[PDB]
RNA sequence: AAACCUGCAUUAAAAAUUUCGGUUGGGGCGACCUCGGAGCAGAACCCAACCUC
RNA sequence: CAUCACCUCUAGCAUCACCAGUAUUAGAGGCACCGCCUGC
RNA sequence: CACACCCAAUUGGACCAAUCUAUCACCCUAUAGAAGAACUAAUGUUAGUAUAAGUAACAUGAAAACAUUCUCCUCCGCAUAAGC
RNA sequence: GCUAAACCUAGCCCCAAACCCACUCCACCUUACUACCAGACAACCUUAGCCAAACCAUUUACCCAAAUAAAGUAUAGGCGAUAGAAAUUGAAACCUGGCGCAAUAGAUAUAGUACCGCAAGGGAAAGAUGAAAAAUUAUAACCAAGCAUAAUAUAGCAAGGACUAACCCCUAUACCUUCUGCAUAAUGAAUUAACUAGAAAUAACUUUGCAAGGAGAGCCAAAGCUAAGACCCCCGAAACCAGACGAGCUACCUAAGAACAGCUAAAAGAGCACACCCGUCUAUGUAGCAAAAUAGUGGGAAGAUUUAUAGGUAGAGGCGACAAACCUACCGAGCCUGGUGAUAGCUGGUUGUCCAAGAUAGAAUCUUAGUUCAACUUUAAAUUUGCCCACAGAACCCUCUAAAUCCCCUUGUAAAUUU
């Protein structure tokens, strides 16, 4: 039940 | 050496041209198509089974159909033409029952009258003569 | 490659691994077949028959002393020094069929050998080389190319 | 094939620059799991079985099965009527106009192979007739070759040739199993 | 671009049969 | 990119037999990279299409949708620039014969989401293509009536053969 | 076993085949059986009688030696008063 | 899409320039030159590739006892890398044992 | 004289590496793992695990 | 959990913490004020 | 009338697309050699575009001569520091 | 007919050859790119571990200066996995080449730039007219999915047999993968284009050469030897180690500062109650304003308080009023790089056509998700019996008792055994 955690992935801005 | 596929364009138009006229996104999408295709090519191996099945249910009800309209039955023109060593099979005898309805009468009076002269046989216990259509001619 | 596994995955075991038991290549007790193998002596055998053979075709002169050197020349053996050869052994076979008269060394020979080349009028005599001095004699061209 | 090497060679996961982070975490980002950005499923990354090289085909046939061919291939070329014998390489004059004209007279071929003995004693009216042209080609006895011969329509020898190449080819048919290598002194070689 | 002008040669042909049916020839 | 609508304004015919009918007059006209939906446009070019010159003007001045005023600036020129270079005699007499929309160079820009997400917006342009032809337009099709169905299905039984036979 | 070593990038040997069996040159080997130095106090004269003895091994057990053992000891060696010089050679075979 | 529209620019080779022409002169030098040179030193290329065969693994272990005190830092690192991924694939996976 | 340092031993402290063999729904408590015989395949051979003794 | 209060344990001493300190001190801990009762 | 032409894993064959090379060939082929040599599938990689969907969501106090004025809110404002 | 689609260079890869670069002025180790004052600070020290041994604990290859050979030999080694010489032998060595790539390829590179991260570090995308742009009257036609042109008419894996005819009639339970068996409501796939997965030894076989000899030193040989052809994949962990980078968030500390109305009270870790700090309850929100917020209601608010600035403690650790809290939005052990293409008996995938043969005895095992051997199956070869089966024959027991089985000449058949 340990909390995991998934950051979200921010896309390079040139697209 | 570094070898690609020049040609994938034919690949695909060898099976896309069999889908053109299918309905939805399975006439122009390969991966789609291929599947329906293939399932298109099965059920036309598999059909010609059934269609030579299906003529022969068909003959049976318009020879039955042109029976009744001379009062007999399938199981009567039948199984009496045979014994009369006429050999017509199912898609002559519903050709002479559209086509030729005189024709057809005539082999339904022959299969009424041989039918009669079996009953007549079945009556007697042998030392009667057998009926003038029963005769059986013998080959050697 | 099959279902599955390690056949397909390509990590089967070890050759000789029988799956956890003892391997047979080890549960067998070690005994000395090979044990120093490579310090024993080997002995190219020559047969009368072969020296004959040779003799009739002019590829070994009977007219001349024959040696190590000769043997090689004719393409009648084949020495290896470097494969713990120390020369030729002169064996009986085809002892029956000998008749020749010739003079030669030979590093080992056997006793029915020595009395058939004896019986014609011929002479052999036993011999040793060390393994420099056998790679010298069996080439000598190589060695006269060295410069020593 | 066998003086043939491939120079031909691409760069593996392990030699693509970079790719050693992980691009995200195994487990909740709904995504594919990956382990590098240069695998060879990632654009831009290695090859999974690409070519090696450098690469060497080397490969040597025995010495009696390529002298064997010279021979097959000599024999040919007389069993056709593509083989000429000549005296000697000299021409009245070294124009290559010359060449072209008395090769077609004779109905050679478009391409005819010439051989010399020898490299030094090519007379020089040949020479320059020859090196001007293209399907005319002069080699010396030593560098006659099987493809050389099935490249060229026509082969044209010289008699000191035609000695050359039996006592060259002859030797390996009755010959003893070498020693050592025959460049080393023998009693009896060279010839 | 891929090396190749046997699939290239092939396809001009076949752009050749639609332009008969596009535009066909008196 | 495709620019062949312009290139359909510059075929010439050879010139018409004295026997032969009167040609009607083809113009085609086009705007590129309006900044509209494709499809928000196909309703009003489905709108006005088939109408008559004036009659689609009408309908697309009192239109509350954007792209009603960026078609009708459309029809004025493609007016103008019949009588004026296509050797229209009458203006009005122009009615429209095709009028589509499509799908123009978009851009892509990021929208942003809560809990650090994002999504892909696009800035979406459209083309908008007419097609004027000289004469009035033709008369709509009548519905279909029960004397035209009575006389199709009649006609079905009359072509219907005896199958799998002779 | 190592295929390609990674000196000279050939076929190594394995050693424990080496000093437990013997290869005659016809392609048999020659092995020892196991156990029969151990507890011969409880064993019969007829069961040590076996086990002092020097047997064959099978077409599997003789094909997985070859594969891990180079061509060194498959060669055909001639050892001076060789105990083993006379079953190099099979005699009378068929098949 | 994938397929070009127009053909490609003719590919004309000169049949009988000087390489092609001259392809496989002095292959026989040692047989018909008294074997004083061999075919084998004909051959150019790197030098631990003359006259000599092997599969990935020798010629990597070949290339680095010949001219590894040459490469440079990263070639020869990886060349390393190379020989470790190598010894481990041909002996330790595969179909046949 | 004594110390420091060094080498080698001896305790202690604090750490270092490594692992949790199987079988019995799970846990607890116990049993079990090899060999021989029987219920145990009625009549060549083999074969019923678990289980019962 | 910490907490005054209580209690246990360790330490007789200096030039970078403790400390520019010295057992009424310092450190390592238990318990959780006080008040009553109790062990010894 | 024709006939090798309906099994998993595996195994034995006969053919073969494209590419490069040798030699041919010269509206795209032949015989060979060689190899980064063939994708309806790995929550594959990149890119394009659909679907959900023109949906969720987002925005500008009022009148007016666009001078101005009115209504309402103000838990804000101005400056320094830091940052940019 | 839109979106688009096509193109050939830019450059690169592998070799050969030859041993490379860095002072124009000014500035640049202090807060680098900062004209201009007493310093004394000084460098050097075995790699480890993953992995293999089907665990692991000794051990486990990593150019050390000549290709070949000796030789995978002597030796070493839980004498296991594996590691491994030397004496000795001894060759050529002509840069300007390519059966290398051609914009998802080839270097990451149009550039270590944009951008991301405090930092170490990570790391892109793309270009395309023509001789002439001082011809733009351009650079025709045709091609993915997506659309438009052109919404839809009973009924059903969307097709097939058909039919005069779209449908109507009849027939038909999507594909892949994983299991004994998937229409399965088990796994995977919106779709298009491109890219993306079988690398090698001994032996044997096949086809040439030569032959008791073979081979271009070394090696094998009781018909061998030499050469060629022909067999051994892809993605994915949590981890471990080494060296760096991080305390601008947070935990605690150091330095020197700042803040706390009013009222009741009293020289209070007092009360009420703003600023401020905290986050009790409820509701909203749940790709949200927000990767933790909003509104209301609450605890503290002169103190063990709150807070700005700079400094310190760094991962075998720090710090902690212990919550296994925090140490830059995944801390039971940070992150980055390297070892590393770590390993995975586990999951998933594995790309032209056609034909052929082809399924269920077991044993051992840190073993039952695996592997080895046997059985079965395949191919090639050799040989002669193989199957079916007439009698005869195969135990007594504890008293008796089944279908049968084994063996097996004929005969019917064509297989069986061996390599
Ligand atoms: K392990
Ligand atoms: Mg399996
Ligand atoms: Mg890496
Ligand atoms: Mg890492
Ligand atoms: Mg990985
Ligand atoms: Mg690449
Ligand atoms: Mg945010
Ligand atoms: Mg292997
Ligand atoms: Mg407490
Ligand atoms: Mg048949
Ligand atoms: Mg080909
Ligand atoms: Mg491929
Ligand atoms: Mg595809
Ligand atoms: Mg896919
Ligand atoms: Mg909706
Ligand atoms: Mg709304
Ligand atoms: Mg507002
Ligand atoms: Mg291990
Ligand atoms: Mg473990
Ligand atoms: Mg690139
Ligand atoms: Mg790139
Ligand atoms: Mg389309
Ligand atoms: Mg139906
Ligand atoms: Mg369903
Ligand atoms: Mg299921
Ligand atoms: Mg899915
Ligand atoms: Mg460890
Ligand atoms: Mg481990
Ligand atoms: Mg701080
Ligand atoms: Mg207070
Ligand atoms: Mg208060
Ligand atoms: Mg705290
Ligand atoms: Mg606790
Ligand atoms: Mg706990
Ligand atoms: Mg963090
Ligand atoms: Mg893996
Ligand atoms: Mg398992
Ligand atoms: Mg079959």
């Amino acid at each position: 039940t340990k909390k995991r955690f998934t950051p979200p992935i921010y896309q390079p801005k040139f697209k | 050496l570094r070898n690609r596929v020049t040609d994938r364009y034919f690949r695909i138009q060898e099976v896309l041209k069999h889908a053109r006229h299918f309905r939805g996104r399975k006439n122009r999408c390969y991966r789609l198509a291929v599947r329906t295709v293939i399932r298109a090519f099965v059920k036309c191996t598999k059909a010609r089974y059934l269609k030579k099945k299906n003529m022969r249910t068909l003959w049976i009800n318009r020879i039955t159909a042109a029976s009744q309209e001379h009062g007999l039955k399938y199981p009567a023109l039948i199984g009496n033409l045979v014994k009369c060593q006429v050999e017509l099979n199912r898609k002559v005898l519903a050709d002479l029952a559209i086509y030729e309805p005189k024709t057809f009468k005539s082999l339904a009076a022959l299969a009424s009258r041989r039918r009669h002269e079996g009953f007549a046989a079945a009556l007697g216990d042998g030392k009667e003569p057998e009926g003038i259509f029963s005769r059986v001619v013998q080959y050697h | 490659r099959g279902h599955k596994g390690e056949r397909q995955r390509g990590t089967r075991p070890r050759l000789g691994f029988e799956g956890g038991q003892t391997p047979f290549y080890i549960r067998i007790p070690k005994y000395g077949f090979n044990e120093g193998h490579s310090f024993r002596r080997q002995y190219k055998p020559l047969s009368l028959n072969r020296l004959q053979y040779l003799i009739d075709l002019g590829r070994v002169d009977p007219s001349q002393p024959i040696d190590l050197t000769q043997l090689v020349n004719g393409r009648g053996v084949t020495i290896q020094p470097l494969k713990r050869d120390y020369g030729v052994q002169l064996v009986e076979e085809g002892a029956d069929t000998f008749t020749a008269k010739v003079n030669i060394e030979v590093q080992l020979a056997s006793e029915l050998a020595i009395a058939a080349i004896e019986k014609n009028g011929g002479v052999v005599t036993t011999a040793f080389y060390d393994p420099r001095s056998l790679d010298i004699v069996c080439k000598p061209v190589p060695f006269f190319l060295r410069g020593q | 094939n066998f003086k043939r090497i491939s120079y031909a060679k691409t760069k593996t996961r392990a030699e693509v620059r970079g790719g050693g982070r992980k691009p995200w975490p195994q487990k909740g980002t709904g995504r594919a799991r990956h382990g590098s950005i240069r695998s060879p499923l990632w654009r831009g990354g290695g090859v999974a079985h690409g070519p090696r090289g450098p690469t060497s085909y080397y490969y040597m046939l025995p010495m009696k099965v390529r002298a064997l061919g010279l021979k097959v291939a000599l024999t040919v070329k007389l069993a056709q009527d593509d083989l000429h014998i000549m005296d000697s390489l000299e021409l009245p004059t070294g124009d290559p106009q010359y060449l072209t004209e008395l090769a077609h007279y004779r109905r050679w071929g478009d391409s005819v192979l010439l051989v010399d003995l020898t490299h030094e004693e090519m007379p020089q009216s040949i020479v320059e007739a020859t090196s001007r042209l293209k399907t005319f080609n002069l080699i010396p006895a030593v560098g006659l070759n099987v493809h050389s011969m099935l490249k060229h329509q026509t082969l044209v020898l010289t008699l000191p040739t035609v000695a050359f190449l039996e006592d060259k080819l002859l030797w390996q048919d009755s010959r003893y199993r070498p020693l050592y290598p025959f460049s080393l002194p023998y009693s009896d070689f060279p010839r | 671009v891929k090396k190749g002008f046997r699939a290239a040669f092939r396809f001009q042909k076949e752009l050749e049969r639609q332009r008969l049916l596009r535009c066909p020839p008196p | 990119i495709s620019r062949k609508w312009e290139k359909k304004n510059k075929i010439v015919y050879p010139p018409q037999l004295p026997g032969e009918p009167r040609r009607p007059a083809e113009i085609y006209h086009c705007r590129r990279q309006i900044k509209y939906s494709k499809d928000k446009m196909w309703y009003l070019a489905k709108l006005i299409r088939g109408m008559s010159i004036d009659q689609a003007l009408a309908q697309l001045e009192f239109n509350d949708k954007k792209g009603a005023k960026i078609i009708k600036e459309v029809l004025l020129e493609a007016q103008d620039m019949a009588v004026r270079d296509h050797n229209v005699e009458f203006r009005s007499n122009l009615y429209i014969a095709e009028s589509t929309s499509g799908r123009g160079q978009c851009l892509k820009r990021i929208r942003y989401h809560g809990r650090g997400r994002f999504g892909i917006m696009e800035k979406v342009y459209c083309h908008y293509f007419v097609k004027l032809v000289e004469g009035p337009p033709p008369p709509p099709e009548p519905p279909k009536t029960a004397v035209a169905h009575a006389k199709e299905y009649i006609q079905q039984l009359r072509s219907r053969t005896i199958v799998h036979t002779l | 076993l190592t295929y390609f070593s990674a000196r000279k990038g050939k076929r190594k040997t394995v050693k424990a085949v080496i000093d437990r069996f013997l290869r005659l040159h016809c392609g048999l080997w020659v092995r020892r059986k196991a156990g029969y130095k151990k507890k011969l106090w409880k064993k019969t004269p007829a069961r040590k009688k076996r086990l002092r003895e020097f047997v064959f091994c099978n077409k599997t057990q003789s094909k997985l030696l070859d594969k891990m053992t180079t061509s060194f000891w498959k060669r055909r060696n001639w050892y001076v008063d060789d105990p083993y010089q006379k079953y190099h050679d099979r005699t009378n075979l068929k098949v | 899409i994938g397929i070009r529209l127009t053909l490609p620019p003719p590919k004309v080779v000169d049949r009988w320039n000087e390489k092609r022409a001259m392809f496989g002169v002095y292959d026989n030098i040692g047989i018909l030159g008294n074997f004083e040179k061999h075919p084998k030193e004909l051959i150019r290329g790197p030098i631990w590739l003359r006259g000599w065969k092997g599969n990935e693994l020798q010629r990597c272990i070949r290339k680095r006892k010949m001219v590894g005190s040459r490469m440079f830092a990263d070639d020869l690192h990886n060349l390393n890398k190379r020989i470790r991924y190598l010894y481990k694939h041909f002996n330790r996976h595969g179909k046949f044992r």
